[PDB]
Parts: structure tokens; C-alpha cells; sequence
């Protein structure tokens, strides 16, 4: 539907293409069409998620693990009669730990999933209809085939349209023909296809600049579109690649020695499946979804929609956060506050009764004035709002536009009647490059039917066209002293913080412009200069209320904030300071000129710190210059920023290697929000183009909120990271026995049964554990993390976990192995050589220190009782390991027991520990034997000892920041 | 690649977290070794602290033999010289040279008698007195003659020895009317041994049996029990039983199982070596 | 001394102090 003129493609579906669709027919055609939602996937992917969690992960070894102890026992079975099993109990308990596992995972993501869903549905999205000739915000779920639809620059296009009415219109389509280059809207059609002419805009394409109206053609899955890495995740990966290539050195080893040393091929497969599943942290899987879907629960707890859930890391690492002036910093809800025309200023009198008489309502210049607000307003009112108050009335369009209408309905009288009086025959819509609008409406008057060509938009713009002043109803030029008076009313306006534009026209000749003269929104054709000037009209532009309070503690966590803007430097400074981006006391180069009465020139730039650099002069910046300012100044204020200078600053501010976050509501952040690392859209002043393109939506339109999120990222960073620290202690307790088994030629102090238990026992439960662990004071007081240097596994995470904790926890073991032999009759002093004949299954008089002799089972009895004592050991001082890793800088003491889930994890592994070993019939089961009550106090005094080193090393990070401890021993 | 000679290999002065670690590992050895010292305050040295692992002991056999058999041929020397090397190692500490007289060892009892009792366990004397074992009393078994052994003309002649425990004094069993099986000569101070065939086919046709024990009476004699430790007691002679079969077939596995019947011999199924053993005996030709 | 002393009971004590455990560990999450 291209070809076809307007009236065709009107009368074809039986619609007003002028009006609009009255509420009879709509609801019967959406009774025939149903609602416009384009096709999801068949239902889901269904049931399918839980075999994936249970298949896949870090759990693929544990199952082939469990399979070849299955076969292992087997062929046991298979050959001569080998009645003692030991491996059906371990391919039963490993299939249970990974079914466990898979199941909890499962359960965890069903529960963020749920809460994701919540989300999308939450935010519906919206179209300007026109219904009865008025504009509502309808659903776009809502809306049929034949209504007319007006589609605005920074919007979402609902569905298919026909273009009828296009100025400028530009159309962004990324999705369809590849070209990501806006594509210039006309309603003309121009080429034969319907995939490359100018007249039609498809489903879901965006439209960035400039303002359209049309009738829908194609709604629904009958519709063009119908039928055709975050970094915490790359560390996570890298990790568990490097962490399995270390497992699958260490188990292969392992075997090839154990084969040199001959236990069995059996045995031999055995002992490299509990090494390799030893060696890794299966457990990260399960507590990276924990915590996200921890994550998710406390980001539905304030209403915030996350796009993908591992964002909020990057959010907690973010170092820079460039915020926006209008719509995120303030209310963007502005009322008119004070004018000025005539060389004075003038208050509004927002008054219906005009209580004060503080300026003149019947004035010529007044009436101008009236006249241009009114009249290159884009705003449109509600239907039936005839009976409320026109401060409380609603209006359609930008906070600007809109406020401008409300004082000129409110002070002048009726602005749709006006509108409809001077017949409109041309329009420039705004521009965030422009920074200024325009139209040419008729005049009235039949005396003289001159063109008026009606301007508005930033002031220092208006001033560069125009050239005359409207004095009291008259015309004369721009005098220095004139630019002068208009610039300390600007200053004046913007010491008081807010928004201040500038307000100007040009009456058309008759001889050279004629009655029936032909305008282009391309071609300008225009007299745009040496128009006339006649006032501003400033906006009172109340900050949120959390701004100062989130401001203020988001500087307090080391995160420099960049106030970017496209106002005027002073009303940016104003507000900067009103919110606190400016603290007190902070002062700027022009504030030193201005102090000591001498020129910015002989000032030098070292002095000040502040800065409130113009937006022109950015373009003549280069990136050094741009690095430099970066560097040189602790609280900056960009202003009168075009986009692209937006994107500019964003991208210079990452060159140092900073994350940065940008906000903002508007189709002039969308590049910004496109390059950072992590963009944030406002929900209900927000543009569509924002929010599709930022991963991160404040539905209530708070920014205190992003204070939280930098909380709950820097927590998912710390729990992640103590988890890691917490599961790598356990690794050496475990190599290592065997180590010293083959270098002293001691009797085993450690089976792989028992490998393999204490793996599942201590290095399952309370990982997840560590993860449901809350905050800490020093979250929102420490500077944040360097993403090149401190990263999620380091060097000093590594040397803590295996050459300090690891070594301690091996020594526990390695104590109550001893003290088991010596309590039994094999003394220390006659232990190194032994294992030649101890292992020897011939050898029956093994003497020992005291001269008993011993038979091959009898002294294997006291070796697995010296298994066990090692597993309860390890679990005595993995204790003290997980209560140390709770935390990372402060003691436990001040941190606090608060987490019930930890103690839950202790009570369990001990729980299981004492269970293995004196449950009866076990020994031949697990060949785990009971230990006397007197062998479960060995590993006390390792723990304490555990326990007070990491207290006297917490305390001395915290008593002396940045010394050499916090350099080499704080992970 | 690793950098080098222009800041330091990945750092600067190195000796910082090198001596940060050898002081660590230091005083972590340090506490290691005081724990270990203070643990060995507490175990005593006569005696053990616990002694339920050496469940009643298991005998065994001069002839260790690595796959629970022994075969060879008469008419190769060779064939056992496996066999009675082992044997001879272990029963030169028997000569009556080594055991002398003055203070090391003492003469006893040439008739089982009750377990002497050395006095405590406590260091109040000095080193225990030691009872002496004479080859005379394995009889043809000691190479008094040949140093053979058997193995030459008659099937192998395998010796019977009962693992030391400490402070352990055997019981020969009580209510010797049924005893199972009957028993020649019943008589107290004597820990009877039997060797007999496991199977059916094994019980018969493995022949007689001729132990030569001490005292005509096949077992231990109970003078020399209780053990008193290597510290207390060095140089201790355990009591010996010697076991001959003299006729017999040839060319067949025979399966022996040679049990203790006493009230403090245990028996385990896990364990086959615990009060009993098995012997797979056959001679080749 | 030869017989066993702190087992057949060691193991009916542990079992108790096991699931006294157990059962203390699984009621703080609940309550
Ligand atoms: N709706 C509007 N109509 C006419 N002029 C406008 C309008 N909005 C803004 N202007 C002017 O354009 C300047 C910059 O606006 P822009 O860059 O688009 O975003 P922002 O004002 O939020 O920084 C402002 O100083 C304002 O005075
Ligand atoms: F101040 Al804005 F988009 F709201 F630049």
C-alpha cells in the first residue's frame, strides 16, 4: 500500500483521514483483528531448561564421573568375586549431588525468570492515536488497522504506517535493510518496492528525528517485521577455563603416578575422577544464579526493570556517571515563572484572578509574545479536560512546550482556538542540534495578510539570527547596550536555576513572498536572519527530591559525576549546584576572574576546580584537550551539548579505562546510552529510543536508585568473590596428602572416597552459602574496583586460598592423621619409609614403635580411621575458613551472624561428618570408620588459629589503608 | 611476552614477599612441631593408649610367600631356595649363640606353664627378663642336620608364629569336653593349633600331620606371653610351631587352613589372616 | 585393653549428636 494516494488509501479502509476513528468502529475491527503483538516463539522453551542445568554447567564431568564409576563397578562385578562394592555408593551419591544441584539451579532461575517476565510486562508501550481528532496515549497493544497514529522524533513506531503528513521525518530501521543510517520520511512515494520508499515506516523501527502523521496499514504478525558479553561473564569464563586446565594438569599427573605406583587400573580411574572433581568449583554455577536471582529480587523490591542481570556488575564497578540536566536531575514537571520583554523583568502572575498586577496583560509586545508561544507550541491538551484547572490539566508533548501552553492558556486565554485562527502552514519541528524550532503561520488580519515566521528556542541561538528588539511595540536594532541589558537579565534569570528560552519572529514581505508561495522542510527558503527579537520566559525547574541524597552518596563511593547537558552554562551551574554536583566552596575559572577582578586569560587553570565548559568550544577541542579536562577537574559540568558531543564526552571518558554510566530520558541521550557501559533510561519521562537502548529503567522515576544498584553490584562482586576464595582453600588439603604420601613413603592420609566426600560436603553447601550473605558497612565507602587490575581472580586471591589457608588446613590434617597413628602404636619417628611394606598385601608382621605386629586389614582398619579423622578434620577447619571468608575488610564481630543460611551450610557438613563415620555399617560401605569423641578436638586449635590470623589481618587493613598488607595480602 | 631488565620480573624488589612467606612458613612449622611434641607428652610410651585395632592377632608363616602358595620340585635345589632362605634369615636369631645367658636372656621352662608375670608396665626395674627358644624344640623341623628344612625329600615343612600384641596373655580355651573338635592331651598353658584341609576334598587326603611344638602338646606355650614391648623387652623369642607334612600326594593344590582355638583368638571374615591362615601347597616334578 | 569400649555406644551417641545436629540446623531456616 504505497502507490495509492491518501484519499484511496482512506476510502479503502473506511476511515477519516483527516479526523480519525471514533470509538464504534474501533472496538469492532479489534474484535476482528485482535491486539497487534507480534508472534512469540511456539510457547517456550519447555521443560528443557532443566535437563540443560542438569547436563550442562560444570556439572558434564561430574556425570561422566558418576557413569565411569558405574562401569568401574561393573567390571567388578564382571571378574572375580569382589563383594565389597565402593563405587555404586559413589555413583549414587554423585548423581544425587549433581541432580541436587541441577534441581536448586533450576529453582533459582525459575524464580528470576519470574521476575524478568513481571518486568516486560510491566512497561507497555504506547502510541499517540487519533481518536475523534484528539491524541490519548493508547496501548500499542491497542491499536487497529485504519486509526490515524502520530509518530514523534525519539519514538517507538507502533506498526506498519502510510504516511500522510511527514516534517522531516527521520526513520531508523537497523533491523530490516541493515542500514543503520536514518532514512529521510516524505509522503510522497518515490521508488516502486515497499522496502526502500520514502512514504512507509515499518514495525518496530524507531523513529530519531522529526514528527509524522499517518494511518496505520498493517498491524500485528501481518506486519513487515511479522514475517521476516558483560564483562563478570568473560571473567567467570576465563576462570573456569583456567581453573579446569589447572584440574585436568593436576588429575593427569595424579594418574600417571598412581599407574607408576601400581594400585589397579581401577583404583587408578577412581583416584583421577575424585582429583578432577576435587579440583574444580562446580559449585560457582549455582551461586552465580543465586545471586542473580538475589539481584533480581531486591531490583523488584524498588521497581527497576534490568534488561540482562549480570548488568548490575557492571553498575557496582562503574567509576564516572554522566547524568543529564532536565527530565533526570529534575522533575521535568516546569511551570513559567518569569519573563522579560521591554528592558524589564516581569514575574508571572500565575494567578487566575491576576492578584498583584505585576505586569501588563494588554501590552503590544506582550501580545506578540503570547501570540509565539502559543502559536509554535507542538502541545495539545486532553479530551474532556474542559473541567479541570489548567495547572492540574494534562498536556500532550515535551515538559517545555507543555508548561509554555499552561501559562498562555492560563494568562492569554484559549490556545487550540488561536491555533485554529492563524492557519499553520509550515513547520521545522525542534532539534537537539537545532536547539531551536520554527513556523510560519498566517495572520488574521486581512489588512495586511503578511507570512509570520515564528521562532523559539535557546536564547544565545535566537540572539545569533535575529537583529531587532520589539521596544513597547516597536522595532529597532540590537544595540551593544540592548545585548548587554538582555545579557544581565539572562545571567540574573539563571542564578535563580531555571530553564530560560528565547523567543523571537519576522514578519514576511508581501512583493517577494507571495499569498501562494511553496515552503520545503528540506530546502530553506526562509528569511532565517535578521529576524526580530522579543523576550524569554524562564521555567522553574524544581529538583527531584533524592537527587541531592543519591548525588551525594554516589560521590561518597569515589564515583566522580559529570552533570552533560544541552542548557546554558549557567543554568546548568545553578542547577549543578542546587544538587549538589558542585559542593559548596568548589569554584570555577570564571569565578576566580570574577573574585579578583582580573582577566580569565592571566588566570591560571590549576586554581580552580569546578569547570563549566560551553558546548561551541567543544568543538574545537581534540581528544587530549578533552583527556586533559578529564584529568585536570574533579567536578564537571558539560553544557549546551549537541549528541554527538554527548557521545564525544562518553567515549573520551572511557579512554582512561573508566566505566561510565550515562542517564537520561530523551532522544538526545540515545547515542550516550548506545556507547556506555551501562545505560539508564527514566520510565515515565523517558523517550522510547532511551529506554529501548539503555539496560536499565527506573519505573518510578527516582534516581536514588542508582545508588542501590551500585550497592547490589558491588555486593554481587564481593559474594562472588568470597565464594571463590572460600571453595579454592579446600584444593591443597587434598593434593597434598597424596604428595607427601609419594615423597616420604607414608601410609595414605587421604582416599579418594574420602576426596570426594569432602568435596561435596564442604565445598557444596556453604559456597551457595556465601552468596545469600548480606552487605558489609564498607560497601558504599571503599572506591570502586579496577576492572585491569582487581579483577575476580587474581594473584593475591590465589596465594591466600592455597599458600596460607590451604597450607593451614592441610597441617590440620596432617596432625590428626598423626596423632590418629601414634594413639593407635605408629609413632612420627617411624613412619617415613613405611609404605613399601604397609601397603604390601603379604606382609602380616609389620612391627611398630612399640613391637606389636600388625596383619594387613588390621593395620589398614587404623589407615582408613586415619581417613576419616583427616575428612573430620577438614571439616573442622573448613569452619573457621567459611566464617573467615564471610567477610572481606571488616571483622566478624562487626559484620555480624545475621546469615541464617551459613550456619545452616556448618551444621549440615557437620552433621554429614558425623553421619559418614559412625553410622553403622559403613566401614564397609565408604570404608569410613568411627573416630573416638577425643579425635574430633585435633583440628580446634588450627581453626582458632585461622580464625585469629584473618581477624589480625582484617584488622590491620582496616587500621591501615593502603599499606603493604592491603597491596599483597587483600584479595 | 614476560618482560625483563627494564622494572624487575613482575615487580620490584622481589625479597618482599618471599621473606613474608618463609617467616610464615616458618612459624607454621614452628607450631606444627610444638603441637606434635605436646601430643607425644600425653601417649605413653610402655603402652599403647588404645589397642582395639590389634584384635586378637593373626598368625603367620617363616615361609612368606607373595601369592598365598608355595611350589616348587624336589628335584631342583633351586625351586626353594626362595622358600628356605626366608626361613633361615629369620630363624638365625634362634641360634643358641645369639641367646645367651648374664643378664640378656634367661633359662626357662622346658614344660608349659602359666604366663609370667614381669611386674608392671611401669619403668620401676629395668630391662625384663627374656624366656629363650632352643631349635631342639622344633625338632627334625630346625636344620640341626640339613639345613633344608624339607623341601628335599619330604613336602614342606612351614612354621607357625603368633603376632606380638602388648601385654597380651592368651587363654587356652575353657570346657574342653566338646571343643568342637576333640583335642590329644588337653592340657591348660597351651594355645592348641590345628592344621587341617578347607575343602571336603581337602580335609582328607592331605595326609598326617606332625606338629613339633614344645612339650609334645601342639601349641604355644604360655610362658613366655605377655609381650612387654621392644623399649622393655629387646631380643624377645616368641614361641615357635613347627608343622611337617610327611606323606602326602603330589601335583595337587591342597588348600590348609591352620586355626588357634583360644577365648581371647578372634575370628573376622574380612580379615583371613586374623587367628588362621590359608596355604596353598603343591610340588611339582 | 584388647575389647572394644567406645564403639556400639560411639556409634548410637554419634548417630543422636548427628541428627541433634540435623534437626537444629534444619529448623533455624524455618524459623
Ligand atoms: N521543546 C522546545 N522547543 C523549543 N526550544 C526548546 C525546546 N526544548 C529545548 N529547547 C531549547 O533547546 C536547549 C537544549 O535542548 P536539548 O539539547 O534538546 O535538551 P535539554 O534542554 O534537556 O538539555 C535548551 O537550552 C532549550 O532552551
Ligand atoms: F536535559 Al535532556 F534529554 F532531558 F538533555
Amino acid at each position: 500500500e504505497h502507490k495509492m494516494s491518501v484519499e484511496e488509501v482512506c476510502r479503502k479502509y473506511n476511515t477519516d483521514c483527516v479526523q480519525g476513528l471514533t470509538h464504534s468502529k474501533a472496538q469492532e475491527i479489534l474484535a476482528r483483528d485482535g491486539p497487534n503483538a507480534l508472534t512469540p516463539p511456539p510457547t517456550t522453551p519447555e521443560w528443557v531448561k532443566f535437563c540443560r542445568q542438569l547436563f550442562g554447567g560444570f556439572s558434564i564431568l561430574l556425570w561422566i564421573g558418576a557413569i565411569l564409576c558405574f562401569l568401574a563397578y561393573g567390571i567388578q562385578a564382571g571378574t572375580e568375586d569382589d563383594p565389597s562394592g565402593d563405587n555404586l555408593y559413589l555413583g549414587i551419591v554423585l548423581a544425587a549431588v549433581v541432580i541436587i544441584t541441577g534441581c536448586f539451579s533450576y529453582y533459582q532461575e525459575a524464580k528470576s525468570s519470574k521476575i524478568m517476565e513481571s518486568f516486560k510486562n510491566m512497561v507497555p508501550q504506547q502510541a499517540l492515536v487519533i481518536r475523534e481528532g484528539e491524541k490519548m496515549q493508547v496501548n500499542a497493544e491497542e491499536v487497529v488497522v485504519g486509526d490515524l497514529v502520530e509518530i514523534k522524533g525519539g519514538d517507538r513506531v507502533p506498526a506498519d504506517l502510510r504516511i500522510i503528513s511527514a516534517h522531516g521525518c527521520k526513520v531508523d530501521n537497523s533491523s530490516l535493510t541493515g542500514e543503520s543510517e536514518p532514512q529521510t520520511r516524505s509522503p510522497d512515494c518515490t521508488h516502486d518496492n515497499p522496502l526502500e520508499t520514502r512514504n512507509i515506516t515499518f514495525f518496530s523501527t524507531n523513529c530519531v528525528e522529526g514528527t509524522a502523521r499517518g494511518v496505520v496499514v498493517a498491524t500485528g504478525d501481518r506486519t513487515v517485521m511479522g514475517r521476516i558479553k558483560t564483562p563478570i561473564a568473560i571473567e567467570i569464563e576465563h576462570f573456569i577455563q583456567l581453573i579446569t586446565g589447572v584440574a585436568v594438569f593436576l588429575g593427569v599427573s595424579f594418574f600417571i603416578l598412581s599407574l607408576i605406583l601400581g594400585y589397579t587400573w581401577l583404583e587408578a580411574v577412581i583416584f583421577l575422577i575424585g582429583i578432577i572433581v576435587a579440583n574444580v568449583p562446580e559449585g560457582l554455577l549455582a551461586t552465580v544464579t543465586v545471586c542473580l536471582t538475589l539481584t533480581a529480587k531486591r531490583m523488584a523490591r524498588k521497581n527497576c526493570l534490568v534488561k540482562n542481570l549480570e548488568a548490575v556488575e557492571t553498575l557496582g564497578s562503574t567509576s564516572t556517571i554522566c547524568s543529564d540536566k532536565t527530565g533526570t536531575l529534575t522533575q521535568n514537571r516546569m511551570t513559567v515563572a518569569h519573563m522579560w520583554f521591554d528592558n524589564q523583568i516581569h514575574e508571572a502572575d500565575t494567578t487566575e484572578d491576576q492578584s498583584g498586577t505585576s505586569f501588563d496583560k494588554s501590552s503590544h509586545t506582550w501580545v506578540a509574545l503570547s501570540h509565539i508561544a502559543g502559536l509554535c507550541n507542538r502541545a495539545v491538551f486532553k479530551g474532556g479536560q474542559d473541567n479541570i484547572p489548567v495547572l492540574k490539566r494534562d498536556v500532550a508533548g515535551d515538559a517545555s512546550e507543555s508548561a509554555l501552553l499552561k501559562c498562555i492558556e492560563l494568562s492569554s486565554g484559549s490556545v487550540k482556538l488561536m491555533r485554529e485562527r492563524n492557519k499553520k502552514v509550515a513547520e521545522i519541528p525542534f532539534n537537539s542540534t537545532n536547539k531551536y524550532q520554527l513556523s510560519i503561520h498566517e495572520t488574521e488580519d486581512p489588512n495586511d495578510n503578511r507570512y509570520l515566521l515564528v521562532m523559539k528556542g535557546a536564547p544565545e541561538r535566537i540572539l545569533d539570527r535575529c537583529s531587532t528588539i520589539l521596544l513597547q511595540g516597536k522595532e529597532q536594532p540590537l544595540d551593544e547596550e540592548m545585548k548587554e541589558a538582555f545579557q544581565n537579565a539572562y545571567l540574573e534569570l539563571g542564578g535563580l536555576g531555571e530553564r530560560v528560552l528565547g523567543f523571537c519572529h519576522y514578519y514576511l514581505p508581501e512583493e517577494q513572498f507571495p499569498k501562494g508561495f511553496a515552503f520545503d522542510c528540506d530546502d530553506v527558503n526562509f528569511t532565517t536572519d535578521n529576524l526580530c527579537f522579543v523576550g524569554l520566559m524562564s521555567m522553574i525547574d524544581p529538583p527531584r527530591a533524592a537527587v541531592p541524597d543519591a548525588v551525594g552518596k554516589c560521590r561518597s563511593a569515589g564515583i566522580k559525576v559529570i552533570m552533560v547537558t544541552g542548557d546554558h552554562p549557567i543554568t546548568a551551574k545553578a542547577i549543578a549546584k542546587g544538587v549538589g554536583i558542585i559542593s559548596e566552596g568548589n569554584e570555577t575559572v570564571e569565578d576566580i576572574a570574577a573574585r579578583l577582578n582580573i582577566p580569565v586569560s592571566q588566570v591560571n587553570p590549576r586554581d580552580a576546580k569546578a569547570c563549566v565548559i560551553h558546548g561551541t568550544d567543544l568543538k574545537d577541542f581534540t581528544s587530549e584537550q578533552i583527556d586533559e579536562i578529564l584529568q585536570n577537574h574533579t567536578e564537571i559540568v558539560f553544557a549546551r551539548t549537541s549528541p554527538q558531543q554527548k557521545l564525544i564526552i562518553v567515549e573520551g571518558c572511557q579512554r582512561q579505562g573508566a566505566i561510565v554510566a550515562v542517564t537520561g530520558d530523551g532522544v538526545n541521550d540515545s547515542p550516550a546510552l548506545k556507547k556506555a557501559d551501562i545505560g539508564v533510561a527514566m520510565g515515565i519521562a523517558g523517550s522510547d529510543v532511551s529506554k529501548q537502548a539503555a539496560d536499565m529503567i527506573l519505573l518510578d522515576d527516582n534516581f536514588a536508585s542508582i545508588v542501590t544498584g551500585v550497592e547490589e553490584g558491588r555486593l554481587i562482586f564481593d559474594n562472588l568473590k568470597k565464594s571463590i576464595a572460600y571453595t579454592l582453600t579446600s584444593n591443597i588439603p587434598e593434593i597434598t596428602p597424596f604428595l607427601l604420601f609419594i615423597m616420604a613413603n607414608i601410609p595414605l592420609p587421604l582416599g579418594t572416597i574420602t576426596i570426594l566426600c569432602i568435596d561435596l560436603g564442604t565445598d557444596m553447601v556453604p559456597a551457595i552459602s556465601l552468596a545469600y550473605e548480606a552487605a558489609e558497612s564498607d560497601i558504599m565507602k571503599r572506591q570502586p574496583r579496577n576492572p585491569r587490575t582487581d579483577k575476580l581472580v587474581n594473584e593475591r586471591l590465589i596465594s591466600m586460598a592455597y599458600g596460607q589457608i590451604g597450607m593451614i588446613q592441610a597441617l590440620g590434617g596432617f596432625f590428626s592423621y598423626f596423632v590418629i597413628l601414634a594413639e593407635n602404636g605408629f609413632l612420627p619417628g617411624n613412619l617415613v619409609g613405611i609404605r613399601l611394606n604397609w601397603d604390601d598385601r603379604t606382609v602380616n608382621d609389620l612391627e611398630d614403635s612399640y613391637g606389636q605386629q600388625w596383619t594387613y586389614e588390621q593395620r589398614k582398619v587404623v589407615e582408613f580411621t586415619c581417613h576419616t579423622a583427616f575428612f573430620v578434620s577438614i571439616v573442622v577447619v573448613q569452619w573457621a575458613d567459611l566464617i573467615i571468608c564471610k567477610t572481606r575488610r571488616n571483622s566478624v564481630f562487626q559484620q555480624g551472624m545475621k546469615n541464617k543460611i551459613l550456619i545452616f551450610g556448618l551444621f549440615e557438613e557437620t552433621a554429614l561428618a558425623a553421619f559418614l563415620s559412625y553410622c553403622p555399617g559403613m566401614d564397609v560401605a565408604l570404608r569410613m570408620y568411627p573416630l573416638k569423641p577425643s579425635w574430633w578436638f585435633c583440628a580446634f586449635p588450627y581453626s582458632f588459629l585461622i580464625f585469629v590470623y584473618d581477624e589480625i589481618r582484617k584488622l590491620i587493613l582496616r587500621r591501615n589503608p593502603g599499606g603493604w598488607v592491603e597491596k599483597e595480602t587483600y584479595y | 611476552s614476560e618482560k625483563k631488565e627494564f622494572l624487575g620480573r613482575t615487580g620490584g624488589s622481589w625479597f618482599k614477599i618471599l621473606l613474608f612467606y618463609v617467616i610464615f612458613y616458618g612459624c607454621l612449622a614452628g607450631i606444627f612441631i610444638g603441637t606434635i611434641q605436646v601430643m607425644l607428652l600425653t601417649i605413653s610410651e610402655f603402652k599403647p593408649t588404645y589397642q582395639d585395632r590389634v584384635a586378637p592377632p593373626g598368625l603367620t608363616q617363616i615361609p612368606q610367600i607373595q601369592k598365598t602358595e608355595i611350589s616348587f620340585r624336589p628335584n631342583d635345589p633351586k625351586s626353594y631356595e626362595a622358600y628356605v632362605l626366608n626361613i633361615v634369615r629369620f630363624l638365625e636369631k634362634y641360634k643358641d649363640s645369639a641367646q645367651r645367658d648374664d643378664m640378656i636372656f634367661e633359662d626357662c621352662g622346658d614344660v608349659p606353664s602359666e604366663p609370667k608375670e614381669r611386674g608392671d608396665f611401669n619403668h620401676e626395674r629395668g630391662e625384663r627378663k627374656v624366656c629363650r627358644f632352643k631349635l631342639e624344640w622344633l625338632g627334625n623341623c630346625s636344620g640341626l642336620n640339613d639345613e633344608t628344612y624339607g623341601y628335599k625329600e619330604g613336602k614342606p615343612c612351614i612354621i607357625i608364629k603368633l603376632n606380638r600384641v602388648l601385654g597380651f596373655k592368651p587363654k587356652p580355651p575353657k570346657n574342653e569336653s566338646l571343643e568342637t573338635y576333640p583335642v590329644m592331651k588337653y592340657n591348660p598353658n597351651v594355645l592348641p593349633v590345628q592344621c587341617t584341609g578347607k575343602r571336603d576334598e581337602d580335609k582328607d587326603k592331605v595326609g598326617n600331620v606332625e606338629y613339633f611344638g614344645l612339650g609334645n602338646s601342639p601349641g604355644f606355650p604360655l610362658q613366655y606371653y605377655p609381650y612387654y614391648g621392644k623399649l622393655l623387652q629387646p631380643k624377645y623369642l616368641q614361641p615357635l610351631l613347627a608343622v611337617q607334612f610327611t606323606n602326602l600326594t603330589m601335583d595337587t593344590e591342597i588348600r590348609i587352613e591352620c586355626k588357634a582355638y583360644g577365648e581371647n583368638i578372634g575370628y573376622s571374615e574380612k580379615d583371613r589372616f586374623q587367628g588362621r591362615f590359608d596355604v596353598k601347597i603343591e610340588v611339582k616334578s | 585393653d584388647p575389647f572394644h569400649y567406645d564403639y556400639q555406644t560411639l556409634r548410637i551417641g554419634g548417630l543422636v549428636f548427628a541428627v541433634v545436629l540435623f534437626s537444629v540446623g534444619i529448623l533455624l531456616i524455618l524459623s
